[PDB]
């Protein structure tokens, strides 16, 4: 006999990928506003994370985001480029969230920044409990969710002559895990 | 400084790696917790609940209030049985469903032992004999009373008491089974005497079927095969 | 030397990280420090400060002296409020301006109670009385001085005493507020009586308001907006 | 942080290296072991068990159940051995099968005492005398039965004791032999009497022939030969 496994923090705590933010080069050819990638984190969109959250009602969690940053040129053409740096900032709930590739938001103070450095080790940082409620609600019967931050990306270099694509990868894992009021679990019919 | 000397596994990303980080927000003061109602510290604790067995998996029965209620009724005492319910919580249909069935989904190995536990939800005038039989594992299962009787089995009175909580055990060459592919035994029901009732009372009752993990079950080995 | 094993996270420079760093002039002596008077520990020790509100926020007043200054005059005894202050301090253009609002500006999250302090400026002959009422949060304003009278007031003498403290509570169903959108309550200031002068002396008063937070008060998690 | 200097060796794989690493399930609970009997904690108790040396390897007794078999028979009384086998039994083509060669070819050095044990299995009728003599290392092998006598021996009888087991010794100028390319001795067994039998019985026995390590016997430098 041994429970272990089947605890809260062994069910939950599991290196989970919950998206994937592409980025261009600041290529001064004719790009769009693919120059940067904002994702609000949630985790509505991955089942598997999802639906292990919805058998609880409420929780709490440490949420350790690594990023896995993977580029690469896009056109077949003689492609050189010096090694790329990718700002990787973490927006607090509540916060404004960059508009443009040279918004303001990407020098504040405010928000922390990751400078990885392209064929390095993944980047990783550990964002705490940033609810303002005492639990994170999956499910709230009342009227005016809940807002853990967001992730924005840009790559730092400007004057690239060559296109270059990269998807950020990133691989979620909710460390300190406490939940509570269980719930009979949704099927994975509406997901 | 202190040499070191770098090793295999550097600057490698294992997702199941487990090591310290650095805090994004670290002069934050967090939201101290509160103590709600309700805190689970392990999933067997959702297992260990009795939820309700759907015994018709018909077209029609299937998805709605009816796949659950096992008909009893009033026609020729044939020795079949009322229900035949095979023990593989996971690779049976009717038991994947339960709660049980939805945690052992998320898991590839599982041990310990299962309560069923049926219930009358019939007059309380309705007087008869029900038999619960429990075939072990490698039996081929009970398909007259007889057969049932001379086993393990329970000869439930439905005018006593409305329930009957019969616990299967652990019998397993492994230490743990599995959650997939072949046999773990099979509840069955038999009528021992056709349902008496008084006056103009329903000659059509139901009974209900839960099922629930026991103290000593657990699981092991994680498999989410949850996907689009 | 000693196997290492690099992590991920390895060789990131994060601008929330907190490490040692080589110091570029080692060998320097630093100038010591004095003793200056004025040390400030902490910022809240900042919004503890009586500043002044800013009532009149129209085109002519604002950015003048005038701004600031509630003219008390001798006119048609409306049952209207002088003033009717909402307990927005971050999301209020009036206490958003003063300096509890330029501290709470650059944070999110906000707790705890303020202190309301007005101050009759008019002449030590004139007497009278204004009642300085407080609607909690989810309450709409009162709008005659029998609605602000039942519930919680401050009955101040105009005669006796020349400024009047009330003190709001922390009420919230969170732990913490918002700096952004959604209530907060009303300080409120209506004329029981209107105030009686003395010969030629003016009968057109003045009275300033002041806030500050309280000891209880707490922000938390930093969010500057400040750009060009 | 805590300044280090990566030394030569950073980032090579050494497959011969010891060091931890990350565990890909650490939250999987192994299945713990049991008394299973027979655990073996060492090669050389493999090579310490008496097994059977094949003495015909020629064309046809070869990869048969005869190669094994010294056949004693009655024929003109030679005084040339019955077999004579070296003892190199890594460079023997006879040793070099049995499970102590098996052990030994996965090895370069080796050290120690050998045990011979032949057996006769002919009849319980049957007497008389064989000789089993030990040519030391450098000694060119006994040809006749008068040069084994004089050297080390052991007159075998055969009616009395149906075994006889004559351990070599560990004689090398190294501390320890190789496996392969030069001498090592010999054992011998000559006729001392040719073999008497009553009544009809079968004037054609065998005699078997074991090898195994003694407690005294090691191996050292690893060196798989394996392949395809």
């Amino acid at each position: 006999r041994s429970r272990s496994e089947s605890s809260i923090e062994s069910f939950f705590a599991r290196g989970a990928c919950v998206t994937i933010m592409t980025v261009d080069n600041p290529a001064s050819t004719t790009n769009k506003d693919k120059l940067f990638a904002v994702w609000k984190i949630t985790y509505k969109d991955t089942v598997q994370l999802r639906r292990k959250l919805e058998f609880f009602t409420y929780s709490r969690f440490d949420m350790e985001l690594t990023f896995v940053v993977t580029a690469n040129f896009t056109e077949t053409n003689n492609g050189h480029a010096l090694n790329q740096v990718y700002q990787i900032m973490y927006v607090p709930p509540g916060a404004p969230v960059p508009e443009k590739w040279d918004d303001y938001t990407w020098q504040t103070s405010s928000n922390p920044s990751i400078f990885y450095t392209y064929g390095t080790a993944p980047a990783r940082i550990s964002v705490p409990y940033v609810g303002i409620s005492n639990a994170y609600s999956h499910f709230y019967d009342g009227f005016s969710l809940n807002d853990f931050g967001i992730l924005a990306v840009r790559v730092v270099n400007d004057h690239n002559p060559t296109k270059v694509t990269s998807k950020i990868r990133v691989y979620l894992k909710p460390k300190h895990i406490r939940v509570w009021c269980p719930r009979p679990p949704r099927a994975v019919a509406y997901y | 400084g202190l040499p070191v000397m770098n090793t295999p596994g550097s600057n490698q990303y294992l997702t199941a790696d487990n090591f310290q980080s650095p805090c994004a927000l670290p002069e934050f003061d967090v939201t101290p917790p509160i103590d709600i109602p309700g805190e689970v510290k392990n999933m067997m604790e959702l297992a260990e609940i009795d939820t309700m067995i759907p015994f018709d998996l018909s077209a029609t029965k299937k998805n709605t209030m009816e796949m659950y209620r096992v008909r009893l009724s009033d026609k020729p005492h044939t020795d079949d049985p009322i229900l035949c319910l095979s023990l593989s919580p996971a690779s049976d249909p009717r038991l994947s469903h339960t709660m049980l069935g939805e945690i052992l989904n998320y898991y590839t190995h599982w041990a310990g032992s299962l309560k069923f536990t049926f219930l009358f939800c019939g007059s309380m005038m309705a007087t008869g004999k029900l038999l619960v039989s429990y075939a072990p594992p490698g039996a081929d299962p009970p398909k007259k009373r007889k057969e049932a009787m001379l086993g393990t089995h329970v000869i439930w009175d439905i005018g006593l008491q409305s329930s009957c909580t019969m616990v299967v055990p652990w019998i397993s060459n492994t230490t743990y089974r599995q959650t997939i592919d072949t046999e773990g035994g099979y509840i069955s029901v038999f009528y021992q005497t056709r349902i008496v009732v008084p006056l103009s009372t329903p000659r059509e009752m139901d009974i209900l079927g839960f099922v629930s993990a026991c103290n000593d079950f657990s699981v092991r080995l994680l498999r989410d095969t949850t996907h689009i």
